[PDB]
């Protein structure tokens, strides 16, 4: 019910549509279905905040068609 | 007009916008519900599941009320929001501003102890500035922020979402700048090859770092963390006014009578919406304006400072 950006610090884009009350862990998830990314090697930043993986969305009050920061460990 | 909200809309208006408060039930997402009492202050309506209501939709068990923002510029999709900036309001105090000392509005007022007042020209030439030199603060806990032009302590920005008012491409800039600073806090390095920029996170044992990541994920440049250039082999080298601040304070520069029967009503901290404790009128007004309450001062300000 959202579309959000997923984006690499190289510059790659990933959209994803999202509800605004699913988990971080939940978004990981979608990446993993789409990049091939296991969630355990994948860290999302927004606006310099590392999300917790059991926090939600609308907790960092995200809107359509923000960018969340991914890096790989 | 009176106008309690502004909200930035990256939809038509690109900028600072006044804004519409609008309120649904938390279960349905319906615009059914009732409130018990109107809000009274931004935790209200900021603050997840702190107002109840009765939700008027059938067989719905939803009591919490969901605030929302819209612009109030253009008109409106029926789905679209825009964030709420709390900081900012309407400046009907005439203060006059930290930076360029003229008397503006709406203008942004930190959460320090002086509570100091800068236009919203001053405070994107503040954030342009400080993200130029490196000079916005990571936070742990609040990310990538700015305090106070002043330097006042405990007055970091916790709402992030106003450093949109540096522009689509410059937020974007703070973003970018703000997860790199993140990595290099989490004891990470990004990618020293020009045109990569990546964010890796390796172990303090190993110092042989590789650009890991396919489809434009890495380059897979191997680099050495000290020099930042090919792996090496072992260990090789190769401004505030004073005067200006001290007038830009919003606070440092009770009841009111019913409408009808001019009996007087004490307020409810911020909420506007008045009831006249008097049974034989009983009315239902604005604090602010002095009209029947209705759905024009709740859009605009159902509660104030
Ligand atoms: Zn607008
Ligand atoms: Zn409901
Ligand atoms: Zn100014
Ligand atoms: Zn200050
Ligand atoms: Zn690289
Ligand atoms: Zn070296
Ligand atoms: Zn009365
Ligand atoms: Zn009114």
């Amino acid at each position: 019910s959202m579309l959000i950006k997923v984006k690499t610090l190289t510059g790659k884009e990933i959209e994803i549509d999202i509800e605004p009350t699913d988990k971080v862990e939940r978004i990981k998830e979608r990446v993993e279905e789409k990049e091939g990314i296991p969630p355990q090697q994948q860290r999302l930043i927004y606006s310099g905040k590392q999300m917790n993986d059991e926090k939600t969305a609308a907790d960092y009050k995200i809107l359509g068609g923000s960018v969340l920061h991914l890096v790989l460990a | 007009i009176y106008n309690s909200f502004y909200v930035y809309c990256k939809g038509p208006c690109q900028r600072v916008q006044p804004g519409k408060l609008r309120v649904q039930c938390s279960t349905c997402r319906q615009a059914t519900l009732t409130l018990t009492q109107g809000p009274s202050c931004w935790d209200d309506v900021l603050i997840p599941n702190r107002m109840s209501g009765e939700c008027q939709s059938p067989h719905c068990p939803g009591t919490s009320a969901e605030f929302f923002f819209k612009c109030g510029a253009h008109p409106t999709s029926d789905k679209e929001t825009s964030v709420a900036l709390h900081l900012i309001a309407t400046n009907s105090r005439n203060i006059t501003c930290i930076t360029c000392t003229d008397v503006r509005s709406p203008v942004l007022v930190f959460q320090c102890n002086s509570r100091h007042v800068i236009c919203l020209d001053c405070f994107h030439l503040y954030c342009v500035t400080r993200l130029n030199d490196r000079q916005f603060v990571h936070d742990p806990q609040l990310g990538y922020s700015l305090p106070c032009v002043a330097g006042c302590p405990n007055s970091l920005i916790k709402e992030l979402h106003h450093f949109r008012i540096l522009g689509e491409e410059q937020y974007n800039r703070y973003q970018q700048y703000g997860a790199e600073e993140c990595v290099l806090q989490m004891g990470g390095v990004l990618c020293p090859r020009p045109g990569c920029g990546a964010g890796l996170l390796p172990e303090p044992d190993q110092r042989k770092v590789t650009c890991e990541g396919g489809n434009g994920l890495g380059c897979g440049f191997a680099f050495c963390r000290e020099c930042k250039e090919a792996y090496h082999e072992g260990e090789c080298s190769a401004r505030v006014d004073e005067r200006a601040a001290e007038q830009a304070r919003w606070e440092a520069a009770t009841t009111k009578p019913c409408p009808r029967c001019h009996v007087p009503v004490e307020k409810n901290g911020g909420c506007m919406h008045m009831k006249c404790p008097q049974p034989q009128c009983r009315l239902e007004w604005c604090w602010n304006c002095g009209c029947e309450w209705n759905r024009v001062c709740m859009g605009d300000h159902w509660f104030d400072v």
